[PDB]
Formats: C-alpha cells, structure tokens, sequence
RNA sequence: CGGCCCCCUGGACGAAGACUGACGCUCAGGUGCGAAAGCGUGGGGAGCAAACAGGAUUAGAUACCCUGGUAGUCCACGCCGUAAACGAUGUCGACUUGGAGGUUGUGCCCUUGAGGCGUGGCUUCCGGAGCUAACGCGUUAAGUCGACCGCCUGGGGAGUAC
C-alpha cells in the first residue's frame, strides 16, 4: 500500500455539501480497507490567482493510505465532479499523521 | 631529542590562536602603523588607524602589550586583519 | 531547524523564498544548499500549481 | 657554535606556511598540522643547521668570501648588520639578475658605484652646477642601496646564505649555475631541490631570522679568529 | 583486467624508484618472490619481505645510493601477448653485462649469468639495467 | 512589478524607485534576450564562455595582485 | 523490479542453505524471474529503449553464469535447466 | 534528457555484513541503440520557416535586410543510419608529488548554530615529475606499464569509379 496525500479546492458554492463528500471519499476508502492518516477541511480559502474566473476556492486535505487502484477511481470521480475545482494526488513513503502547518 | 613536549607547552600557554586574540609586544611605532608581536608564524604591523585619539597625537609609543586581535594567521607573509577587538566590547 | 522535506503547505517560509514577483529566488542570493533549493523549487511550483502561490505579480 | 632548542622554540622556528601552500619536497621536514598552519620539524632542523654551521664555519676559517642574500623588508635590516657584524657581503635590496653569472658585468657597475662615490665625498668638489649633485647623489644613492654590499667582494663569493629559497629562487639558481655552496632558509611552501645545505625555518617572522644571522655570525666569526 | 602480475609488479618497481618512495607492496606470488630473491641477490633491491597468511602481500623494499634510482632500467620481455624463450647460448647479455636478465630455467628463476654458467634456457622474463 | 506611488511621496522618487524594482526582476534583459530566436548550441557556448571569462578573470585578480605594481 | 518476499522465496526454493543468495542455481533463478517479469512491461512499451537495454544486460549474465555452470558441473545444469524450463 | 501529478521501469552510489568461488577483460564477422535533415501512410498546424513571391540594397544581388509564405518543425507507427555523432583522446586493469572548488553518499566527535576530524562515488579548473615537434596533457594522463580490438603509410585523383 502507497501512502498518497490528496488535496482538493471545491467551488465555494458547492461548500454546503463538502462535509458530505468527505464522508463519501472516506467511506469508500474504507471499503477498500484503505487507512486515512489525516484529514483536514481547510475551509474557504482566497486563491492566489483566479481560477476559472471565481475566487475562495473551499481547500480539503487528506493524506490516506490506500491502494493505487482505488486511487484513481477517486481521481476519476474527482475530474468529473463538476464542483472540485482542481485536484491533486501525490505519493508519499510515510504516512503524515501529523497536523498542517496551516492549522498549527 | 624530544619535541612534543615543548611545543605542547607552548601550545598549552596559548590562550586562543585560533579565533578571537593574544596579547603581544609591540615591535615598532611608526606612522599611521604600530608593529606588534604576536609570537605566532609572524608579527602584526597592525594600522595605528584604530587608535587615533581626538587631539591627533597617537597615544602609542614603544613598549605597549597592545590588545592586537591575533587572527588570520599566515597571509603570505604575515597576519594583520584587526587591533581593536576586545578595545570596542 | 533540520527539516527532513520542505513543505509545500508551509507557505510563509515558501514566501521568504520568492521574490516579489513570484519568482524563485537564486541560490546564490538566497544561500540555500543545493538539495534543498531543488526541492524548494519544487514545493514553490505545487504551490503555484494548488493556487497558493501566485504564477506572477500580475493583477490577482 | 650551536644554537638550542628552547631558543629556536621562543623565536618561532617550527611554525610554517597554511596547508595549502606547502612544497612536497619539504613534505618530509614537516611534524605536523596545527590550525591550518604547518609546524616544522624542528628534530630534523636542528642537526640540519648545525651541519651548516660547522661547515660556514670551516670555509670561514679557510677565509671564504660569504655572501648574505635576502630582500625581504623585514630581513634586509638584519641581514645587513650581521654582515657588517662578521665582516661579510650582503644584498639587501632587490637581487640584480645577473650578479655572479654576469659578473664582469656587475664589475663595471662596482667601479662606477666606487668612482662616484669617492668623488662625491672625498672629493668634496661641490660645484657641479647643482644639476649634477642632484642627478649623481639620485645615482649613487641607487647604486649603494643595490649594490654596497657587494662592493668589496672583489670576485665571486665563496658561500651563499639564503633567506628563504622561494623569494631568492634567482640567487639560489645563479649559484647552482656557477656552482657554490648554498646555505639555504627554506619554509615549508619553498622548493629546496637547488639548495645545498637545506635549513627548516620560518624565513618570515623576524625573530627567526635574527636567530639565523646570529647564529651564521658568531660560527663565520670564530672560524675567522681560528 | 590485471593480465600479467610480473609486469604490475616490475612497473611498481619502476614507479617506486622514480618517486623516491623506500618501499613498494603488491599481492605476493610464488613466482613474484622468486624474481625478488633473484633481484636481492644481484643487488638491485635492498630486501623483500612477504606478510599474510590468507592473501600475502610481497613489499620490496627500494634501494638509494646518490640520489638517483639503483635499478635505472627494468623492462618486461616476455610477456602474455609474446612469449620469449631462449638457449642457452641465445641467452642475452643486458647493458653488455653489466645489467641482469631474469630467466625462467628448467632449475628454477635464476638470472641469465648463472643459466649460462649452468648450460640451460628458459623464458626470459625481464631485463634490469 | 506592481508600484504604488505614496502619499506625498515625489514624482521622481516614485519613478526611481520603479526603475529600481524594474531593474531587480529584469524584465527588460530578458525581453531583450527573447528577442530573436538563440540556438541552444548557441546558449550553451555563451553559458561557456561566460562561466570560463568569470573564472579566469577572478583567478587573475585574487592571484596577480600579489606583485609591485609600480 | 522484482519484490522482496518473491526473491526471498526463490533463494528458499534454489538454495542450499537459505542464506545461500550467491549460489549460482539462485543467481540464475533471480535473473530469470526478473526476466519473466519484465516481458508484460515490454509488451506493453515497446519504445522503453533503456529499460530494455537493462533486459539485455540480465540476458547475457544468465547466459554466461549459465554457460559457466555447463563448463563445471553438467548435471546441475541439466536439473536448473529443467526446473527453469530455458531452451538449451 | 528540463513545468507539476500519477502508473510501469532500467542504471549508478553508500553501509555493514553474508553468500558463489576466476564464473574475468577485449572482441574480426554478427546484433542492437543512434541528433538534425530526409522518405512512407494517417492525423495535427498557433509560432518559426528551406522553396516561392514581392519590397529594398547593388554595376548585378537568383544573398545578407524587410513584408508575406508552403513542405518541415508537432503526434502515431514504420524507414533512413549520417554529423566538427569532438575530449578531433578505443575499452579494461595496476602504479605515480599537490592545491582550490562543485555535487551526492557515509562514520565518529560536545550538532556549543548552518560546525570539527575522517571515509567513499562522480565532476571543473590550476599545476609538479614525466611525456610532447611544440601547443599543451598532467592520479578523469597525452605520465610508467599489461590485454584485446579498429585505424595510418606523401599531396591530389578520391571516400570517387566498377
Ligand atoms: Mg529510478
Ligand atoms: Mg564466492
Ligand atoms: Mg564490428
Ligand atoms: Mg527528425
Ligand atoms: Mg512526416
Ligand atoms: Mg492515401
Ligand atoms: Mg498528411
Ligand atoms: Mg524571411
Ligand atoms: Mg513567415
Ligand atoms: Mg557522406
Ligand atoms: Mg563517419
Ligand atoms: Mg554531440
Ligand atoms: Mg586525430
Ligand atoms: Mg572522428
Ligand atoms: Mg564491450
Ligand atoms: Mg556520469
Ligand atoms: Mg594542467
Ligand atoms: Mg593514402
Ligand atoms: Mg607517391
Ligand atoms: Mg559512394
């Protein structure tokens, strides 16, 4: 098992429904026995530059440890979820079970 | 017959070589320049610049074991770099 | 401080490490050793890429 | 006449250039490092120097003609007074290029040197339009400070004593060419493989080349006496 | 790869006498000893000195006399790539006698004055100067 | 290169203050620089060059000025 | 490459006393596998130069660890042979 | 070979050990990889730009300069198989004074903080002996040697003809 570290920045007006999303990624990581290290609701963030022409993207962190397999079926549902504004899955040795420097 | 030992002493009576200062016997005075031992590979003509008084007579003259900051050792052809380090702090 | 990696969440020491202009500061400017300039260069682009640094001093 | 290890010791012998700046060829006669400053052997100097010694000695007492070369700033002063001290030939400003391999050369500066000189103070004349005084004291002033010391050599030295080989390499290879014993100061960043009778030693610190002249002055003098 | 061992061994010799250094050490053999009891006795080194038990190291150690290099020469002629044999009365002369040449007799290494003498040849395996 | 001029703050203090930022991004060598299509061959011997002119020259100036140079 | 435990595992099988990795048997063994392994990627990549190049590497040592074993010993060759099932 | 991310993957390097036990080096024929231009079939085509057109310059200007501009440059899969494909320096191994650096490992030491003393690997410059026609190379040799291969034998004709 890969440790991965997942970010991904949903348009602010789909924020109402991000605690739910959260639930379901987690959910489903979990079907697949997958581990989830941390998990942090950055909340609503100003963008350093505009992305497709709206700003205060809402930030989620996630550093999980899953198969590779379930992996991209995340980032399938990521790209087309027309409410995830980017996304960004990248591999990591250990797992960072530890707070974001943002929170701390 | 035996060298170690008298270099080690001589060693032993250094207070720092390395990095911050000795004392040492003025050599010479001279103008704008004051030459002072330092008993290390030379001696330090060091700038009387740093001890230029308001009145401007220097209040130097032969025979002071001048507070000399006895750093960089060995450049070429002596060592000099500074005479007033413990004279400031 | 010792760090094992350098942060791309960290942003404030990602902020002493670019310029005004969003640009990466040169090594020789800014002192950093060579392993941990790239993998600085390296967390500065993530950034940019996740929107947390800007690309450039441009409008916005 | 010997000299102790307590005095090399007090004078500043042993210590010699950085790490860097060392000659191989000196690699053996080197004891260690200490703080990026090389410490010369002082048990292969001593019986180094002694040998010297006896040997300038001997050649005094056979009545050689000693040449005392060092330019340096610092051991002009006291090359010179041990000179004058034992009665010696000495150079103590710039090293002429050519002075012993192009002798008759330097021959004819001497009797220049000497003419000009004996008219300008025995002859005590001192009319000479003011130009010439001014002009002749610039040119003998010139010719003395280069060249009085060797003045009254007369021919080619028997001995050249050295400070420091790297600064004095042209002497050292002018006597190598004509072929006369060299009795060289040789620091650690110095090439000795044109000396003959090699000496370990800080060319640079001052008491160091005191101890030098004082030591080949008083063997040069008891070997005169004989 | 290493391909001749004599030849290493005579080239550490060579470089040994040029930089001026009082001993050289390589991987002993029996056929290296053998040329270095050969080279002692005719003088050229001052002695060998064989040290190990699980891979023995030979360490000649180099000989001085004013200055400049006792063996002023030492050529391999013999070699892997060409093998030279002689007889005995093709045996050479090195330096019009002065020098030795290291021969490989049916009687053991010996050098080229006592093959003569003893009326036999071998491979030649170097010459010293 | 983003400038704001302060208040009571001079003309011409404001621009030299902007042609110092200007001069510190670099815009305008790089312009210059992007003006007309460099082989790589080309880059790379100026890069060459430049490192082996900067090398030699410090070496010179540290060295060769150990010497009386009147 | 090839994982932990599956190398583990072929020393097990090949070795005569398990911490025997050097043994030739074993040597061969792991480069076969390697080998085996490597075929799928090639397959799939056929542009993938340099890794190929690697694949040819293992290749030649195989075969001349394999021809040394012929040299030695003929009947270990002839079982690792069989047991391996590599043409001649 | 140059944004970032994921998936598959080859090599190099260090550390301690353990294992096999000469299994090695080189290699004619042979086999593979091989910039750019070029060729085939199918896509793509913003920018640049052989050919081409017009405008300048000039005695002329089938060029340099200017405005345009198609193959091509890009993608897939085949072919071609050459370059100043250069370090104009074959591969492998051993030995021989040094200095200042860069990069990446690694051991201990009080890490007095980024340090101190080692010990590797790769790498840039300077330089000694030696070598060299000289220029220069100089522990990454063009120094001292060993193994194997390729190549040269006056300039042109000619890397041309068959
Ligand atoms: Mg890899
Ligand atoms: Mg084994
Ligand atoms: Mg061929
Ligand atoms: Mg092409
Ligand atoms: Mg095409
Ligand atoms: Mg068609
Ligand atoms: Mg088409
Ligand atoms: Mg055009
Ligand atoms: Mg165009
Ligand atoms: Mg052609
Ligand atoms: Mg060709
Ligand atoms: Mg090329
Ligand atoms: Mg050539
Ligand atoms: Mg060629
Ligand atoms: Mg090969
Ligand atoms: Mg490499
Ligand atoms: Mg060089
Ligand atoms: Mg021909
Ligand atoms: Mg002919
Ligand atoms: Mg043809």
């Amino acid at each position: 098992m890969r440790h991965y570290e997942i970010v991904f920045m949903v348009h602010p007006d789909q924020s109402e429904q991000v605690p739910g999303m959260i639930e379901r990624y987690t959910a489903a990581i979990t079907g697949a026995e997958g581990k989830i290290h941390r998990l942090e609701d950055w909340g609503r963030r100003q963008l350093a530059y505009p992305i497709n022409k709206l700003h205060k993207a809402h930030y989620v962190l996630m550093n999980v440890e899953a198969p590779q397999e379930v992996i991209d079926e995340l980032e399938t549902t990521f790209r087309f979820n027309d409410a995830v504004i980017r996304s960004m899955v990248m591999r990591t040795k250990h797992a960072v079970t530890e707070a974001s420097p943002m929170v701390k | 017959e035996s060298f170690a030992q008298l270099f080690e002493e001589s060693l032993k009576e250094i207070e720092t070589r390395p990095g911050s200062i000795v004392r040492g016997v003025v050599v010479a005075i001279d103008k704008d320049v004051v030459l002072v031992d330092a008993g290390l590979k030379s001696e330090s003509a060091i700038p009387a610049e740093q001890f230029k008084n308001a009145q401007g007579e220097l209040e130097i003259q032969v025979g002071d074991e001048v507070d000399v900051a006895l750093d960089a050792v060995e450049d070429g052809f002596g060592e000099t770099l500074l005479s007033r380090e413990k004279a400031k702090r | 401080e010792g760090v094992q990696e350098i942060d791309y969440k960290d942003i404030a020491t990602l902020k002493n490490y670019i310029t005004e202009s969003g640009k990466i500061v040169p090594s020789r400017i800014t002192g950093t050793r060579a392993k941990y300039q790239r993998q600085l260069a390296r967390a500065i682009k993530r950034a940019r890429y996740l929107s947390l640094l800007p690309y450039t001093d441009r409008h916005q | 006449a010997t000299v102790s290890m307590r005095d090399m010791l007090k004078a500043g012998v042993h210590f010699g250039h950085q790490t860097r700046y060392w000659n191989p060829k000196m690699k053996p006669f080197i004891f260690g490092a200490r703080n990026k400053v090389h410490i010369i052997n002082l048990e292969k100097t001593v019986p180094m120097f002694n040998e010297a010694l006896a040997e300038l000695n001997k050649i005094a007492s056979r009545k050689g003609k000693i040449l005392f070369v060092g330019t340096k700033r610092a051991a002009s002063e006291a090359v010179k007074d041990a000179a004058l001290s034992c009665d010696q030939f000495f150079v103590n400003h710039r090293w002429l290029g050519g002075m012993l391999t192009n002798w008759k050369t330097v021959r004819q500066s001497i009797k220049r040197l000497k003419d000009l000189e004996t008219q300008s103070q025995d002859g005590t004349f001192d009319k000479l339009t003011k130009k010439e005084a001014l002009m002749r004291t610039r040119e003998l002033e010139k010719l003395e400070n280069s060249l009085g010391g060797i003045k009254d050599m007369g021919g080619l030295p028997d001995a050249l004593f050295v400070i420091d080989a790297d600064h004095e390499h042209i002497a050292i290879k002018e006597a190598n060419n004509l072929g006369i014993p060299v009795f060289a100061i040789v620091d650690t960043n110095s090439d000795p493989d044109g000396v003959d009778f090699v000496i370990p030693g800080n060319d640079d610190a001052i008491r160091a080349v005191t101890l030098y002249l004082g030591a080949v002055a008083a063997t040069v003098r008891e070997g005169r006496s004989q | 790869s290493m391909q001749d061992p004599i030849a290493d061994m005579l080239t550490r010799i060579r470089n040994g006498q040029a930089a001026n250094k009082a001993a050289v050490t390589m991987p002993s053999s029996k056929l290296k000893v053998a040329i270095a009891n050969v080279l002692k006795e005719e003088g050229f080194i001052e002695d060998f000195k064989v040290e190990g038990d699980t891979k023995p190291e030979l360490e000649l150690t180099l000989k001085y006399f004013q200055g400049k290099a006792v063996v002023e020469s030492i050529q391999r002629v013999s070699r892997p790539g060409l093998r030279i044999y002689k007889r005995k009365d093709e045996l050479p002369k090195v330096m019009a006698g002065l020098g030795i040449a290291v021969v490989s007799t049916s009687k053991g290494v010996m050098t080229d004055r006592a093959a003569r003498q003893a009326g036999l040849g071998g491979e030649i395996i170097c010459y010293v100067a | 290169p983003v400038i704001k001029v302060r208040e009571n703050e001079p003309f011409d203090v404001a621009l030299r203050r902007f042609k110092r930022s200007c001069e510190k991004a670099g815009v305008l060598a790089e312009v210059r620089r992007r003006e007309f299509y460099e082989k790589p061959t080309t880059e790379r011997k100026r890069a060459k060059a430049s490192a082996v002119k900067r090398h030699a020259k410090k070496l010179a100036r540290e060295n060769a000025r150990r010497t009386r140079l009147y | 490459s090839l994982s932990t435990e599956a190398t583990a595992k072929i020393v097990s099988e090949f070795g005569r006393d398990a911490n025997d990795t050097g043994s030739t048997e074993v040597q061969v063994a792991l480069l076969t596998a390697q080998i085996n392994h490597l075929q799928g990627h090639f397959a799939e990549h056929k542009k993938d130069h340099h890794s190929r190049r690697g694949l040819l590497r293992m290749v030649s040592q195989r075969r001349k660890l394999l021809d040394y074993l012929k040299r030695k010993d003929v009947a270990r060759y002839t079982q690792l042979i069989e047991r391996l099932g590599l043409r001649r």
